[PDB]
């Protein structure tokens, strides 16, 4: 939280660079109204994987610098 | 797509099929002819493979199956909850966990048998326990007899549920193969939920319960004014007072500024001084982090939505450097048959099993576990044996894939089949480590006895002698004895002290695991194991691979999985059967597992388990003995068998008066079962007709006509009595051993 | 009860069944005249 | 315990006998075999048919009855060894109070009388008794040997020497090497009598070993 | 009936196994099964393995009787099919082995001879002392 | 990578990158294990040279009494005795399976299939002369090792 800080960030632009890398990118029923599938499920997955990443980053920033 | 597809009252519930007896089969569903109908109800009792040759009412049968395995866990474990709370000295132990037994058990006085109620401490007269059930108790915070009670009335509770689980799902609404047959589901659900949700809410449990508990009672707290969990939970200024990082809440963890909950989650190594246990802190951190783990594991196999991976998809696409062509096919033999996935589960729990005897001897993670000697010896010897016989039962079911469950024509796999070609190749390599292991480790004990014996000590393979030193191991020791400084600098001191350094966490009296030493006695006798197990997996395997065709018997899959022989033709074909095969692993997993237990008790009796002096030095049970004495057959014979084998004798009298006499009983069914291996169904079945003659004679001639056991069933009954006559005298000494002196 | 009958007829239930209750009956006697080594009643 | 003993050596005398008079008078044949006298003395069995048929020779129950007939000497000549020491040292009270029960037998004679035995070659020395512990082992090993014979029985040994022999004829510079006896397994009835071979040398040696080790340790 | 005369014939698509002719082809005797099969297809041989047998004439050479009956005996019962296998001694001297008549061994065919055949209940055998130092046994009268 | 062996696969064996490489087809030819046309009297020496050269290390390093003066003079001894014991034994091989005059029961072509002469070794002469060779050969390595310990300086094993 505290949105503006270094921990929101590199935890919001990892969220959003994995939802654009499975929107966009290489990483990948259920019909959405989006133009090219990325469904609920790969949009839940995509948040996941960058809030994987964002803790990673975050916690590695903590950890040193 | 991974739909529900279950169906509706597919079996009657009825007692009509509790009348009628054996009505699972044909051959067996008519009546006994003679005496081997029953044995054979009883041996097919869960053969459901040949009962119905279908998946879908095999897997059903299992299904329900492993929910009465549950609801027996469940009243098992709402027994052992229950006797700690009615019929134990808990209150008493926790206010004194060093010099009072754990005892949960009373007997009755009817027969002179209350001198078993031996004096354990306490104020109460019961047997000792070796569970290590109050360990767990303390680890969970629960000070009451009053929490065990619930907790039982709970897991009876369970037990009822899971009783009305297999009712339900086997007579009412049983799932078909299409539920079964869908892995991924599966394997997301056991590993996000069952074991990811299962250590979080572990986790939930420790942070909450134990950590706080355990804090006081180490603090010193008498356990009655020691405050509910409960109150843990509400009061916050009290869970805030043992750690102030619960103060700020999961702000902390919600803008990830986890440093400040490094009160409760450290990674702090090694074993906690005060009570000789692992780091309940250390704990919660890991159950939380495998939590983690498990349940972004549990995310990878793709079920109902498109992100994923398919097991088919996976195993179809693995190409590599060696043989990675095949893999394609093992999707199909593994979701059709449910034997080859027991094979592969049993090895692998059984795997596990031992894996936890050897990380909870070496890393006791219980409070005031490494301290009560008996329940460290009962936990490594138990989880070893259980480990071995899984590991037994996966050579049993994969053999029985083998025979059943394998068709080259439908389910073909390359890697099976490129196994089966060179299987001679496997077998012959494995025979020949089999005898270089047992020669240069058992000769080299043959070779100290010798020389021992001709007065030449100094030819003996010693550590005062010719030197076979574990340098490997050693080197691993110093590597891990150095290890949190440089490599892993987040502890601050090493993950076990059975590495080296100045660390020996002693309790009370007692030591509770100083760095194990390895010298050559310690090489030797891991190469007995190394040994052990690969003549254990040399019949094993063998079996496996032969259980279809050999150069001896080209049909033995038209024979069967279990069959005795194929006559006495070609020399003799007597144990030719992958039955057979596990019949002798069997005897050779209790080979093994009997040195790992002997290795184990007394190596800690002679080199760790003692009591703690005033002035520092340590006073060993046996006394350093294993280093000399163990690398002599004569001094496992001495210094082992009939030096500890001394409190099972003089246990008469004293509460362990029992394991004297489980002592000897064992010692005789051991040798009862000779009555059966070295024996043959012909001389009992012409005894049984000369006895069948003389009840002729009286009137008195059944009209189940007796007939003496199967082949296999005298091999049966052979094996079983020799391991629980093993085992039981292993048990009785183990038990009556270490009770009497630590 | 139909059929239950005939299965606690059958011979294991119905051999646990007598044994337990023998089993009772030495029990409870050795409770009641422990410690036997002679019939002194003639 | 001398009643109690005297019935243990009856109850080994009886059914030794057993289960040798039960071989003579079923060699001819019995409701199992009845041309069992077309088939000799020594055959291993006759196949898994009619339920199963092994060891039914007249030689299988002699070779089950050296099982029981060594058990009973071992009976008559434990009590004989135990009696006689404790006269001989002095205290008869001990085998009177101590040989009605078995965990006397185990303490007060198998445990107790072995100790100058086992000690005959610790780590620090050894005595004149080392050979007594030495053979003590030998028969203690042998009488273990004798149960793979008994308890492994063929066809698991006949598929590994297969693989050996496949090993030896593709192993290279030893197909130079080739047997001239094709190496099957041991037969059936060979193999339990070398299973009862190594089993009676394991009894007597071991035997011996104690009987001598304890009787000559202190001599009475 | 005329023998069948083993020819070149093809054999099954096999990657090889440790099952094979060591040494008892070499210097004895060894075995050799022919079958027509009508598709190609899979078929677990005795030696251990999968082969896949061919369409059309197969053969397959074992190394002792009883893979080539284990085997026949499968491909009668599963596949259906025909097979009749040989003996080839280690100079040749191809042997007709399994059927010997055209028509398998179940089939009562006239002109097979009665060998090996007692006209005496198996209890009537005299006793050993009967037939003592003679060369003759219990069951050969 | 792997291959039924020559081809042929109802053959007890196969072609796999260890029994059949080309580093190991020439090393396991060109050892007198497997010099087929030379006579089995030389490769013979050499089998003895190899096998008397090292069984001296064992015995004089572990004997019975390494840790004396007489550590290589009584080894070197013990291993010119299972030489003389190993001749025996190939002695007693050679006389039981070929008996005076047979052919050589070897195996008569190569891999490729062209009319190898046949291996004079697994002769009755023929394995006379190997053990004759393996003999001196054996006592040959067996001194000359004796030698190199104690003329020799090295670190030892
Ligand atoms: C690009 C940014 C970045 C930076 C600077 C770091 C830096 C660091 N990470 Mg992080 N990490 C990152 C990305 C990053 N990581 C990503 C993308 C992931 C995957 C989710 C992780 C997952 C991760 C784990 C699981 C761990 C680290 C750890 C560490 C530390 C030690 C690494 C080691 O083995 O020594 C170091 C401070 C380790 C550590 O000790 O941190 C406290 C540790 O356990 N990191
Ligand atoms: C009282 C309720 C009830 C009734 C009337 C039935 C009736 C029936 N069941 Mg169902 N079943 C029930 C409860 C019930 N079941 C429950 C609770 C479960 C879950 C475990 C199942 C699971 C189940 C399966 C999986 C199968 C059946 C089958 C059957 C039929 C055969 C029964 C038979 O011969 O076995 C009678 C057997 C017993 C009475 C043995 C009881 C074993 C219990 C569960 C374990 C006790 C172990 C004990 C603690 C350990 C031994 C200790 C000892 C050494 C002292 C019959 C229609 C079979 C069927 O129809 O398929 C053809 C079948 O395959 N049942
Ligand atoms: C995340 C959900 C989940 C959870 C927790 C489990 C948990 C379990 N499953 Mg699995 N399973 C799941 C989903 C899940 N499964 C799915 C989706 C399928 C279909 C693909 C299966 C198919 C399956 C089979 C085929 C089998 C199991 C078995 C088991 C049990 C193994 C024994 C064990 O570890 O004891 C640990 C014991 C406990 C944790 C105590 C259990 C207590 C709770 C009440 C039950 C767990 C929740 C459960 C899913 C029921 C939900 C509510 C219900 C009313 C619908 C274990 C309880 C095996 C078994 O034991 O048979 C009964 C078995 O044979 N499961
Ligand atoms: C997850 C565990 C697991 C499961 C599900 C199974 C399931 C099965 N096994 Mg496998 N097995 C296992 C573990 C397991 N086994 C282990 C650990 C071993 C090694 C010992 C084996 C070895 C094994 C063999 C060798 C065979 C099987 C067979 C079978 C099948 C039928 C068993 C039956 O009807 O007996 C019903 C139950 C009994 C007859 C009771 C057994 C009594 C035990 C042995 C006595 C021990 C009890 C106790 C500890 C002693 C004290 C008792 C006290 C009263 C005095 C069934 C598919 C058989 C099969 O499929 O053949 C076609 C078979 O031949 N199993
Ligand atoms: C103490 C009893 C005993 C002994 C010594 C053996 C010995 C052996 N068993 Mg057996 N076995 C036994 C009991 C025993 N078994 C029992 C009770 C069972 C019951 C089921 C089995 C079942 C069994 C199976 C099922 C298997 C074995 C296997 C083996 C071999 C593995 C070790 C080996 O060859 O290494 C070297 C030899 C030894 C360690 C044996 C002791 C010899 C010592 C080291 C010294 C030798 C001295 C030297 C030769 C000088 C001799 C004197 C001189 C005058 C000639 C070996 C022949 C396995 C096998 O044959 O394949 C490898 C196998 O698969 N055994
Ligand atoms: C075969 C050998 C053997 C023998 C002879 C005995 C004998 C005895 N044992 Mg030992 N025991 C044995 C084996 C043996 N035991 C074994 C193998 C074990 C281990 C399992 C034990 C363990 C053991 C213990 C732990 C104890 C004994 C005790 C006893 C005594 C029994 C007293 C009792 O309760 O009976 C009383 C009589 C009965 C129970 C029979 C009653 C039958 C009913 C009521 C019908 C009779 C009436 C009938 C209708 C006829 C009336 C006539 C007319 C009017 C119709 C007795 C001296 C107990 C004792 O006192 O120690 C000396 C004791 O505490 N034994
Ligand atoms: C202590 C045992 C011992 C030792 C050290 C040697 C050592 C040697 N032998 Mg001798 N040999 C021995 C026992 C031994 N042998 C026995 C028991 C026999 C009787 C069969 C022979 C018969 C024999 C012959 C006939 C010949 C040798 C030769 C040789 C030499 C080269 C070939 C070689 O060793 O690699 C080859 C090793 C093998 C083929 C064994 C299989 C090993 C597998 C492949 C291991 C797995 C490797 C894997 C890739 C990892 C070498 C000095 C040759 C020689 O004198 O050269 C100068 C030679 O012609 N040996
Ligand atoms: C028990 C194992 C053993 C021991 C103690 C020795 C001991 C020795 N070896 Mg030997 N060696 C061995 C096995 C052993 N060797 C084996 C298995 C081989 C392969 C065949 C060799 C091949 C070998 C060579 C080629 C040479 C030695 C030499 C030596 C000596 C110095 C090194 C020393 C006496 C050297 C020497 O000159 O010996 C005096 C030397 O040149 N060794
Ligand atoms: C099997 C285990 C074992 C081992 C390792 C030893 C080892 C030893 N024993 Mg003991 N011994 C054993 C069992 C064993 N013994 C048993 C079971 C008995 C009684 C039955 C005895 C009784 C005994 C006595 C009574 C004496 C010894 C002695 C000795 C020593 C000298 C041996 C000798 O003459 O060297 C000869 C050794 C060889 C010829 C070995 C050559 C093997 C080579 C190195 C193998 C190389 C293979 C190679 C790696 C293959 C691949 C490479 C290739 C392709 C090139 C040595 C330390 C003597 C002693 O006291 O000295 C200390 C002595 O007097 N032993
Ligand atoms: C002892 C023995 C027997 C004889 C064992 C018998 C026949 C099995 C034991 C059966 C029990 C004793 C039957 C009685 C139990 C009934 C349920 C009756 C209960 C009623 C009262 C007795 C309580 C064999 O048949 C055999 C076969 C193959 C290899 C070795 C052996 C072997 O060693
Ligand atoms: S002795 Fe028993 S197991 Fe062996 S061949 Fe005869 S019947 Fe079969």
């Amino acid at each position: 939280d505290f949105i503006g800080s270094s921990t929101n960030l590199i935890m919001v632009t990892s969220t959003t660079l994995m939802l654009f890398a499975g929107r966009f990118g290489l990483a990948p029923g259920l019909q959405t109204g989006d133009p090219a599938g990325f469904t609920l499920a790969d949009t839940l997955a995509c948040g996941t994987v960058g809030h994987i990443i964002g803790v990673g980053v975050v916690l590695g920033l903590k950890n040193i610098g | 797509e991974v739909k529900i597809l279950v169906d509706r009252d597919p079996i009657k519930t009825s007692f009509e099929e509790w009348a009628k007896p054996g009505h699972f089969s044909r051959t067996i569903a008519k009546g006994p002819d003679t005496t081997t109908w029953i044995w054979n109800l009883h041996a097919d009792a869960h053969d459901f493979d040949s009962h119905t040759s279908d998946l879908e009412e095999i897997s059903r049968k299992v299904f329900s199956a492993h929910f009465g395995q549950l609801s027996i866990i469940f009243l098992w474990l709402s027994g052992m909850y229950f006797h700690g709370a009615r019929f134990s000295n808990y209150e008493a132990w926790l206010s004194d966990p060093t010099h009072i037994g754990p005892s949960a058990q009373v007997v009755w006085p009817i027969v002179g048998q209350e001198i078993l109620n031996g004096d354990v401490g306490g104020g109460f007269r019961g047997i000792q326990i070796t569970s290590g059930f109050f360990q767990i108790w303390r680890a969970s915070g629960i000070t009451s007899e009053l929490q065990l009670y619930c907790t039982a009335i709970g897991a009876l509770v369970f037990a009822a549920l899971m009783l009305f689980a297999g009712w339900f799902h086997y007579h009412k609404a049983a799932p078909k193969l299409a539920w079964f047959q869908d892995v991924e589901s599966m394997l997301n659900h056991h590993l996000a939920g069952l074991l990811g949700l299962g250590s979080l809410s572990w986790a939930g449990h420790q942070v909450h319960v134990s950590l706080p508990i355990n804090q006081f009672l180490n603090a010193g707290v008498d356990p009655k004014e020691i405050p509910l969990p409960h109150e843990f939970i509400l009061n916050r200024d009290l869970l805030a007072q043992l750690y102030p990082s619960f103060a700020e809440g999961a702000t902390p963890f919600f803008t990830l500024n986890w440093s400040k909950y490094s009160e409760f989650l450290t990674f702090r190594g090694g074993l906690d001084p005060v009570t000789g246990g692992l780091w309940l802190t250390d704990i919660a951190h890991h159950h939380l982090a495998i939590a983690i783990l498990f349940l972004i594991a549990g995310h990878m196999y793709r079920t109902n939505w498109g992100i994923g991976h398919g097991i088919k998809d996976i195993l179809e696409a693995h190409k590599g450097p060696f043989t990675g062509q095949g893999h394609k096919g093992l999707y199909e033999i593994l979701t059709t048959s449910w034997h080859a996935q027991l094979s592969l589960n049993l090895a692998m729990l059984g795997s596990l099993t031992i894996i936890v005897a050897h990380h909870m001897y070496s890393m006791p993670p219980y409070p005031y576990l490494a301290t009560d000697y008996a329940t460290q010896l009962s936990l490594f010897t138990h989880h070893m044996w259980i480990g071995g016989f899984l590991i037994v039962g996966a050579a049993a079911h994969a053999a029985i894939f083998m025979v059943r469950d394998y068709d080259p024509t439908n389910r073909y796999n390359d890697l099976l089949d490129r196994v089966l070609r060179h299987r001679d190749a496997i077998i012959s390599h494995l025979n020949w480590v089999c005898i270089f292991l047992g020669f240069h480790s058992f000769g080299l004990y043959i070779h100290n006895d010798t020389m021992s014996a001709l007065g030449r000590p100094q030819d003996m393979f010693s550590d005062t002698a010719i030197q076979l030193q574990p340098v490997f191991a050693q080197w691993i020791q110093n590597t891990h004895a150095l290890a949190p400084g440089v490599t892993a600098p987040g502890e601050t001191a090493s993950t076990s002290l059975t590495w080296g350094g100045g660390e020996l966490v002693a309790v009370g009296g007692k030591v509770a695991l100083l760095p194990i030493p390895l010298g050559t006695a310690d090489f030797l006798v891991h190469h007995i194991h190394a040994f052990t197990i690969h003549v254990t997996v040399l019949i094993l395997l063998k079996g496996v691979l032969f259980a279809r065709s050999s150069r001896l018997i080209p049909d033995k899959a038209n024979l069967g999985f279990r069959f005795p022989c194929d006559g006495p033709g070609r020399g003799g074909t007597c144990q030719v059967s992958a039955w057979d095969h596990v019949f002798l692993g069997l005897f050779w997993m209790y080979n093994a597992i009997s040195v790992v237990i002997f290795h184990f008790s007394w190596k800690m009796q002679s080199d760790v388990w003692g009591s703690i002096s005033d002035q520092g030095v340590v006073t060993h049970i046996t006394g350093g003995n294993f280093a000399q004495s163990s690398i002599t057959i004569n001094g496992w014979l001495r210094d082992f068998l009939w030096a500890q084998a001394s409190q099972v004798i003089q246990s008469y009298g004293s509460s362990l008066s029992a394991y004297g006499l489980f002592f000897l009983g064992a010692h005789f069914v051991w040798a009862f079962s000779l009555m059966f291996l070295f024996s043959g169904r012909g001389y009992w079945q012409e005894l049984i007709e000369s006895i069948v003659w003389a009840h002729n004679k009286l009137k008195v001639a059944p009209a189940t006509q007796p007939r003496a056991l199967s082949i296999i069933q005298g091999r049966a009954v052979g094996v079983t009595h020799y391991l629980l006559g093993g085992i039981a005298t292993t048990w009785a000494f183990f038990l009556a051993r270490i009770i009497a002196v630590g | 009860m139909r059929d239950l009958k005939t299965y606690l007829s059958v011979a294991p239930v119905l051999s646990t069944l007598w044994f337990g209750s023998l089993a009772g009956l030495l029990i409870e006697i050795n409770r009641l005249f422990p410690d036997a080594l002679t019939f002194p009643f003639f | 315990g001398d009643f109690l003993v005297h019935h243990a050596i009856a109850l080994g005398l009886h059914t030794t006998t057993l289960i040798l008079v039960k071989g003579a008078l079923d060699a001819r044949g019995s409701k199992l075999m009845p041309d069992k006298k077309d088939f000799g003395y020594s055959f291993p069995c006759d196949g898994p048919g009619r339920g199963g048929t092994c060891d039914i020779s007249a030689w299988d129950a002699f070779y089950l009855a050296v099982f029981w007939m060594l058990n009973t000497i071992g009976w008559v000549t434990f009590y004989w060894h135990w009696k006689h020491i404790t006269l001989w040292q002095g205290n008869v009270s001990q085998f009177n109070e101590s040989s009605t029960y078995l965990m006397g037998w185990l303490r007060d004679y198998l445990w107790l009388n072995s100790s100058q035995l086992i000690n005959g070659y610790n780590p620090f020395g050894m005595n004149s008794l080392s050979v007594w512990a030495w053979m003590f082992l030998f028969g203690h090993l042998v009488w273990a040997t004798g149960f793979m014979f008994l308890i492994s029985w063929r066809g698991y040994w006949q598929e590994l020497i297969e693989t050996l022999a496949w090993a030896h004829e593709r192993t290279p510079l030893a197909n130079l090497i080739r047997w001239k006896d094709k190496p099957v397994a041991l037969s059936i009835v060979q193999a339990r009598l070398v299973g009862l071979a190594h089993f009676s040398v394991g009894y007597i040696f071991t035997y011996a070993a104690f009987l001598i080790a304890s009787t000559s340790g202190k001599f009475g | 009936t005329p023998p069948q005369l083993d020819p070149n014939t093809p054999s099954p698509i096999f990657a090889g196994s440790t099952g094979g002719l060591l040494r008892k082809a070499q210097v004895e005797e060894f075995y050799v099964i022919t079958w027509n099969s009508p598709k190609e297809q899979i078929f677990e041989m005795p030696t251990g393995g999968a082969a896949i047998m061919r369409e059309g004439p197969n053969l397959l050479k074992l190394a002792r009787k009883e893979q080539c009956l284990a085997l026949g005996t499968r491909l009668r019962s599963k596949y259906k099919i025909t097979y009749q296998f040989y003996r080839v001694f280690p100079n040749g001297e191809v042997q007709y082995l399994h059927p010997k008549d055209g028509v398998y061994p179940e089939k009562a065919n006239p002109g097979r001879e009665g060998v090996g055949l007692n006209m005496r209940s198996i209890g009537k055998n005299v006793s050993p002392i009967e037939v003592k130092f003679t060369g003759k046994q219990s069951y050969d009268l | 990578v792997v291959q039924p062996i020559n081809g042929d696969p109802f053959i007890g064996s196969l072609e796999t990158p260890v029994t059949s490489s080309p580093l190991i087809a020439w090393y396991l030819s060109n050892l007198p294990g497997y010099r087929t046309a030379v006579n089995p009297l030389l490769r013979g020496v050499e089998v003895g040279l190899a096998h008397g050269f090292f069984l001296v290390g064992p015995f004089v390093k572990a004997g019975p009494l390494r840790n004396t003066a007489y550590a290589g003079s009584a080894g070197s001894l013990a291993a010119a005795g299972l030489v003389v014991i190993l001749s025996m034994c190939l002695t007693i091989y050679g006389i039981s399976s070929f008996k005076e005059g047979e052919p050589s029961i070897a195996p008569s072509l190569t891999l490729t299939g062209r009319k190898k002469q046949p291996d004079q070794l697994q002769t009755a002469d023929g394995w006379a002369k190997f053990t004759g060779g393996f003999f001196f050969g054996g006592i040959s390595g067996v001194t000359w090792a004796y030698f190199l310990l104690y003329v020799l300086d090295l670190p030892y094993f």
